[PDB]
């Protein structure tokens, strides 16, 4: 979705927003995936 | 920190802080490798010992940098990346203390680690030498503690467990559970004492029993138990307080 021409065409950020739920290290991710 | 007359200046203080951060990252990675495993190999123990010795020396160098209220060095550490290293070290300390205490072969590693913790707290106390009311260093240390809230709470609960053990030992119920001067008691008698004390819950009771090694006749040596787990606690907890 383009956001450069906002002055003329409003962008749709409602489908661009993302929420960062989890932030784990690589080793911890591997461990919980194994578990 | 600064060379007044030279054309070019290098911040040895910041370089030392950066190396400390790299060392703490390496130690955290090695702990994350050994966390799942039930026991730590001899080679792993040697690597931990060497890394802890290196970190201890770096911490001593850092505290010698800032003792004698060197305000410039104190501000440099405050604005450096020392706080991230302290946060990582707090997590490592809060988890390794529980992990190693249960095992009875990790005594020397636990001692090395909980001496590194004391050198840590000495450095942090030296950072607050010459502090002012509402100081920037105080604000940045409170932020660090808030970031590491859980690990500090775990360390505090560990220390509070192992500081009440001396009072429980000196209590009358324990002295009548050991009417003689031999000083050796079974896990029956020790668990019954810890429940008749009513200070320790079931989680603390089970953890304390686990941290005491069972021998052939199922009798533990409470004086060495309390000494080993009380003296380092009595040392570090005072600096934390």
């Amino acid at each position: 979705e383009s956001t450069s021409n906002s002055k003329n065409v409003p962008p749709d950020l409602s489908i661009c927003t993302f929420v960062l739920e989890q932030s784990l290290s690589v080793r911890a991710l591997q461990e919980m995936l194994a578990n | 920190r600064t060379q007044t007359g030279n054309n070019t200046t290098v911040n040895i203080i910041i370089s030392t802080v950066d190396y400390l951060l790299r060392v703490q990252e390496s130690i955290s990675d090695f702990y994350w490798y050994y966390s799942g495993k039930d026991v730590i190999d001899e080679q792993g123990q040697r690597n931990f010992s060497k890394a802890i010795q290196v970190a201890k020396q770096v911490f001593n160098t850092l505290t010698e940098y800032i003792q004698g209220p060197c305000t410039g060095n104190q501000q440099s550490l405050a604005h450096s990346r020392l706080w991230d290293a302290v946060v990582g070290f707090l997590h490592v300390f809060a988890h390794m203390q529980m992990k190693l205490s249960q095992d009875s072969s990790q005594i020397e590693l636990l001692k090395e680690l909980m001496d590194l913790q004391k050198d840590m707290v000495v450095m942090l106390l030296s950072m607050l030498e010459g502090n002012v009311v509402n100081g920037t260093i105080g604000k940045q240390m409170v932020d660090m503690l808030v970031e590491s809230s859980n690990n500090v709470e775990m360390i505090l609960k560990f220390f509070d467990m192992f500081l009440k053990l001396k009072d429980l030992t000196s209590s009358d119920t324990f002295k009548e559970y050991d009417p003689d001067g031999k000083g050796v008691i079974s896990k029956r008698d020790f668990h019954k004492a810890m429940e008749s004390h009513k200070h320790y819950t079931q989680s603390e009771t089970e953890f304390l029993l686990s941290c005491a090694e069972t021998d052939e006749n199922e009798t533990l040596d409470y004086e060495e138990f309390v000494k080993r787990f009380h003296e380092p606690a009595k040392d570090i907890g005072f600096n934390v307080a």
